[PDB]
């Protein structure tokens, strides 16, 4: 909950620092595009008051001197006026002088043209800064995603780290453009607006500075109040989705079993009650205006009251109340989007920093460059004690040896250390006092880049990117033609079910029509794993939704007769890990008995009983 | 963007007498906020041009009860506007969802189950927010515009000349660059859109893009999206940099003129000064309405993509609905009559289905047997009407299946799909589906039939423990017997099980399968797996390969008889 606010807004600051110079050149430019925009209104006063000093003085008899007029106005019962006339300064006989309004109206008319030459820039300007530092946020982002250890994205929860590197760098976007361009010069517009408003009349500037703190505390009680609701209507859109989600995911179970009517009822009775629960968020979030406004204008009708009586008095002059009007409606818009400045910027500064969070974790083991390479293949652990947490182990000991050309094996139950043993074969982790020597030579300090691109590994679960299949299947070797890509990808056969797709090899399998089961879905992976051509395989339960037998034959077509290759096959099925090169038993660790097919069943271990699970039908 | 406008006017249509009050109180609350400056024109001229003090202090509440009234019908359309605006879109979802509702699998898995349910949550949330902001916010710059043009004839309408020439162009200098804004601002969300999609993909997986070590692709692919998302954003504000200025620019030069064309109208004498006071803050209002809303423009283009959406989801007319004349059997207990069933995807080069025919007799069990993707996985639900025969016909012992009520269809047929989804809430309640009014030893029947007692019975409550919200508490097996016994508690007439018993192991899958023979005594049970060893007991086996059935028959009888079926046995013994 924003744990850090001075430091989390000065590290954002310093994020714009390779940007000094265009970040001076608009705090500059719109500092004198808005003390140009406040002289403005006084330089027009000034004009409708040499209007007003010739208008109400050209009746007046002429040779008659101010003072003496003056004189007479008061001799004659008219005190008012007398102040009023003593109040500005004319000479009777004379008329309007247009001349000196001309000239008056010339640079006004200058200094607000200068005035909307120097704000265009000055956006441009701003955009730039924006959208110069952002590619630098936003390629930090990825930068350090390619970075992290696999130990940080697991041990989070489903969509933590998606709404960090997504919605988590818009709201900085949105609180570095509004901090910067809406607040910067609403603080302005406060400023100068005020230190103009003073030279008028004092009097009348503590009018509308003592709508302020009216201002504030109103729209500050209305946010705090508006809590209990704003915060009942997040609470029920997300038991809204909590419901559509399950009507939708579960649809085929629920259109049979017909409940249709029973999941429209409860749809309706708590969108009726969504609605009335928004109505009020929404409520008294949008009177939050038409409040901050009645006092804009307590202070406006104060101002124009006491401006009538003072320049009656002759205290102060209309050219003068002209300009003070035209400020004071300045001064009063600082304020109607003080709610949406503040809780913009909160929200964009609590939102930000999660990114440096991000940024602030570890990288991952600086790899040493040796580029090994894999000749025949000797996988031989020897030790390998791996844990997640210390204090729980997974793996202990174990010393598994394979064969330069063989198919090594590995079954077990559910939770016994498989995938996690392909994770330690691959990297992902970090070894415990425990030698993981791939053809001799340990990886343990080899340059995972060269590691993993000739291992060649697929997993339970699969991942397809946005992208047609034919783009999916040629993703593990990008430079492959599609004559090498098809006759790859027939060899997993995948070929038996995408031609029955409507545009085969362009289904474009990130929305589709959902003709694409789990089999074929880990066919695909299948494929995309044969294009890279991999010396040293591994499939990690790959085939646990296709059929028995289309695992079968590709596993004797690319898996068998790689006389030249090895390859690690974990899967939970016996029928096609039976007879296969030195199948190994495993429960949580602790390799129970290896040995080919029948060692294995001629003694009656562990892997007898389970193939009784698994053929004799008895557990 | 034509289908925003035409799925916006459609269903707020109850509130026309709800935004006809919005709209007749923004007049009121804006002929009030410009008239506040006509009567401190009457200041100027009748307390301050004479003595008359006494005029100021009188008129003062003249201004204070202005002032009131322009508040007190200012929060009096809000509360109206924040009313039919959430009317509508509670409205719009309820009727997205009531549509949604009424696919089939075959549509309803086109769009997906987030894609479907951000497309009307979310949604919907965007053309809801522009309702309350187009109604309280918005449509005050073209009322402050005509207020103003319609008070300055009233007031001295010889210098309104000067209000009817700023006006057109403060909206035509300011419509031109939305005119040029728009379409690059459009472009921008649908490529921030493809940014978000490049980071999910990539964090969905990490792991196998480093394990091809694809991390030069990467991280250079997203180059190309960051780098261009920059452009089409600087390039929607080099746009957006031209709607201050300008319309401040206008306002700021037609006040310098009015300030000569009125002293040369004072100068006759046939004009005030305190009419200047009027007409500056005139303009200075009209600029405030249209800068604050000309700066929310940005809602049109990111709620007229979502519009194209919903309209998507809406104008997707279904194909599987119940017929004209649909026939009421009295019972229409198993016998299935698949001849000739063929499907097919629209433009694919293969069927799905091609001329498969078995007939399975009144009580006895068949079970078909193939290889991924040949075409079993929807032969299931071809059966309970999932998806449409292409030029084939499938009958439930008196008539075709399409020729049939869905609703009845589905009243007597228990499916297991391949996922066993569990609703959020208890199991008393999760598998209560089944009967909706079984007993509580009922309850227990299935579970017990199910072999699934031995996880709902170990537990404080009883058969009333806590499930996830699609029961992802319980891993597997667990999850594959408590839909099953959500289905043993039907009494239903087809039992259709689809790569259900995959998840069990070989002696609960056993037990299962004794226990529905024991019960299931005289309904007809379709097992669809790719295992032997529980389909050895199935009264008839069907091999389907690519699509066409190539053999019919029992286990001992088609063992020897047909290649396919043999090497599919082979890779099962030990
Ligand atoms: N990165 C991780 N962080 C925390 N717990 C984990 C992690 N990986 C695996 N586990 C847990 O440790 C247990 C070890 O089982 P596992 O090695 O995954 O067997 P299998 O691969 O056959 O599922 C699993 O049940 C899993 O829940
Ligand atoms: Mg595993």
């Amino acid at each position: 909950r924003t744990r850090d606010f001075k430091g989390s807004a000065i590290r954002l600051a310093r994020r714009l620092l390779p940007q000094r110079a265009l970040t001076l050149a608009v705090i500059l430019l719109g500092v004198g595009g808005i003390a140009i925009g406040v002289i403005g209104p006084r330089i027009l006063g000034h004009a409708t008051d040499l209007l007003f000093n010739g208008v109400i003085g050209r009746e007046l008899p002429a040779g008659l001197t101010k003072e003496q007029a003056v004189e007479a106005a008061r001799a004659r019962g008219d005190g008012t006026f007398a102040d009023l006339l003593s109040g500005m300064d004319i000479v009777p006989g004379q008329g309007v002088d247009f001349g000196a309004v001309g000239r008056t109206l010339a640079l006004a008319l200058g200094l607000y043209l200068v005035a909307a030459l120097l704000v265009w820039v000055q956006a441009r300007l701003l955009n730039v800064t924006v959208q110069r530092t952002m590619v630098a946020l936003r390629a930090e982002v990825q930068e350090k995603i390619h970075r992290l250890p696999l130990s940080y994205f697991d041990s989070r929860q489903r969509g933590e780290v998606l709404s960090r590197v997504t919605n988590d760098v818009d709201n900085i976007q949105n609180s570095v453009s509004m901090t910067i361009s809406q607040l910067l010069t609403s603080v302005l517009t406060v400023f100068a607006v005020l230190v103009m408003m003073l030279t008028i009349s004092p009097l009348l500037t503590l009018f509308t500075v003592v709508t302020v703190p009216a201002s504030l505390w109103v729209t500050r009680w209305i946010t705090r109040r508006s809590q209990p609701l704003f915060v009942a209507q997040w609470r029920n859109t997300g038991r809204l989705a909590a419901h559509l989600e399950e009507t939708y995911s579960g649809f085929t179970i629920v259109k049979t079993f017909g409940h249709r009517e029973a999941a429209a009822g409860k749809f309706a009775e708590l969108n009726s009650e969504t609605q009335q629960s928004s109505f009020g968020a929404q409520f008294f979030s949008g009177l939050v205006s038409p409040a901050t406004m009645f006092i804009g204008n307590l202070s406006y009708v104060a101002v124009a009251v006491v401006g009538g009586l003072q320049v009656a008095t002759g205290q102060i002059t209309l050219g003068s109340i002209q300009a003070f009007i035209q400020y004071v409606r300045q001064f009063n818009q600082p304020l109607t989007q003080v709610a949406g400045m503040y809780n913009t910027l909160q929200s964009g500064i609590a939102s930000a920093e999660r990114v440096f969070d991000l940024l602030d974790t570890e990288e991952e083991s600086a790899d040493s460059p040796r580029r090994a390479d894999v000749r025949t293949g000797r996988v031989e652990f020897e030790h390998v004690s791996f844990s997640y947490v210390p204090g729980t182990p997974v793996i202990e000991d174990l010393s598994l040896v394979a064969e330069p050309g063989s198919t090594v094996a590995i079954v077990g139950p559910t939770g016994a250390g498989k995938t996690t043993l392909v994770n330690l074969l691959m990297r992902f982790y970090d070894v415990d006092s425990g030698r993981i020597t791939i053809d001799g030579v340990d990886i343990a300090s080899v340059s995972r880049e060269s590691l993993r691109a000739s291992i060649g590994m697929v997993l339970q679960d699969t991942w397809l990117f946005a992208g047609t299949i034919y783009d999916n299947i040629a993703y593990g070797r990008p430079d492959a033609d599609e004559d090498e890509v098809i006759e790859a990808a027939t060899a997993a056969y995948v070929d038996r079910f995408v031609h029955t797709l409507p545009n085969g090899y362009d289904t474009r399998v990130d929305d589709d029509g959902g003709a694409i089961s789990a089999g074929e879905k880990q066919l695909i992976t299948i494929a995309r794993a044969v294009l890279a051509r991999p010396k040293l395989l591994v499939l990690d339960e790959a085939t646990s939704s296709v059929d028995t037998r289309t695992e079968l034959l590709i596993a004797h077509a690319m898996a068998e007769l790689r006389r030249d290759r090895t390859s690690f096959i974990i899967a939970h099925r016996l029928s096609t890990i039976r007879d296969a090169d030195l199948i190994l038993v495993m429960d949580s660790g602790r390799i129970i008995e290896r040995g080919t097919h029948e060692e294995l069943l001629a003694r009656h271990g562990r892997y007898w009983e389970m193939t009784r699970v698994h053929l004799g039908g008895i557990k | 963007s034509n289908m925003l406008w035409a799925l916006l006017r459609q269903y707020v249509r109850p509130y026309r007498w709800l935004l006809a009050v919005v709209a007749v109180l923004q007049v009121i609350s804006n002929m009030a906020s410009l008239y506040l400056p006509t009567v401190n024109a009457a200041i100027i001229d009748d307390g301050v041009a004479k003595g008359d003090t006494a005029r100021i202090v009188e008129l003062g509440a003249v201004m204070l009860g202005v002032t009131a009234l322009q508040v007190v019908c200012a929060v009096g359309a809000v509360f109206f506007g924040a009313r039919a605006a959430t009317g509508f879109g509670h409205d719009l979802r309820a009727a997205v969802f009531t549509h949604v509702t009424t696919f089939s699998a075959e549509e309803a898995g086109r769009f997906g189950a987030a894609s479907l349910l951000t497309r009307t949550t979310n949604d919907v949330g965007h053309i809801q927010q522009l309702v309350q902001l187009t109604v309280t916010m918005l449509i005050t710059a073209p009322i402050m515009s005509i207020g103003g043009i319609f008070m300055a004839l009233h007031q001295d309408a010889g210098l309104s000349w000067l209000l009817l020439v700023s006006v057109p162009v403060l909206g035509l200098a300011n419509y031109w660059i939305i005119r040029h804004l728009m379409p690059v601002f459009t472009r921008m969300q649908s490529l921030i859109d493809g940014i978000n999609r490049v980071l999910r993909d990539q964090l969905s997986g990490i792991r196998v893009i480093r394990a091809f070590a694809r991390e030069p692709l990467e991280r250079v692919r997203f180059a190309e999206a960051n780098q261009t998302l920059s452009d089409s954003a600087l390039e929607a504000g080099r746009w957006q940099a031209l709607m201050l200025p300008v319309t401040t620019l206008v306002i700021n030069v037609s006040s310098v003129a009015l300030i000569w064309f009125g002293g040369l109208r004072i100068d006759a004498g046939q004009m005030q000064v305190g009419s200047l006071i009027a007409f500056l803050a005139y303009f200075m209002q009209i600029l405030m309405a249209v800068l604050m809303a000309t700066f929310m423009l940005v809602i049109f283009p990111r709620a007229a993509v979502c519009a194209d959406r919903i309209g998507e989801v809406l104008s997707t007319q279904t194909a599987i609905t119940n017929p004209a004349d649909p026939v009421r059997p009295a019972a229409i207990a198993g016998d299935i009559g698949v001849h000739d069933a063929t499907f097919c995807y629209p433009g694919a080069d293969r069927p799905v289905l091609q001329d498969v025919s078995f007939t399975v007799p009144r009580g006895t069990t068949t079970a078909v047997v193939g290889s991924t993707g040949s075409g079993k996985s929807t032969l299931i639900s071809l059966i309970c009407r999932l998806y449409d025969v292409t030029s084939g016909s499938l009958r439930i012992d008196g008539v075709d299946v399409r020729d049939l009520d869905i609703e009845q269809l589905w009243s007597a047929i228990g499916l297991v799909p391949q996922r066993g989804y569990l609703f959020s809430g208890t199991v008393a309640e999760n598998l209560r589906y089944g009967r909706a009014d079984a007993t509580d030893d009922e309850m227990w029947e299935a579970l017990r039939v199910a072999a699934a007692a031995d996880f709902v019975r170990a537990h404080p409550q009883g058969l009333d423990m806590p499930v996830a919200q699609g029961g992802i508490n319980f891993s597997g097996g667990q999850r594959q017997r408590l839909a099953i016994a959500r289905a043993v508690i039907r009494r239903p007439a087809i039992y259709l099980f689809d790569d259900a018993f995959s998840a069990l192991d070989v002696h609960t899958d056993a037990r299962v399968r004794d226990a529905l023979r024991e019960v299931a005594a005289d309904a007809t049970v379709v097992i669809v797996s790719q295992r032997i060893s529980t389909v050895i007991e199935a009264d008839q086996v069907v091999v389907i390969d690519d699509g066409r059935v190539v053999g019919i028959g029992t286990h001992d009888t088609l063992l020897a008889d047909c290649p396919i079926y043999a090497e599919f046995a082979e890779s099962q013994a030990l």
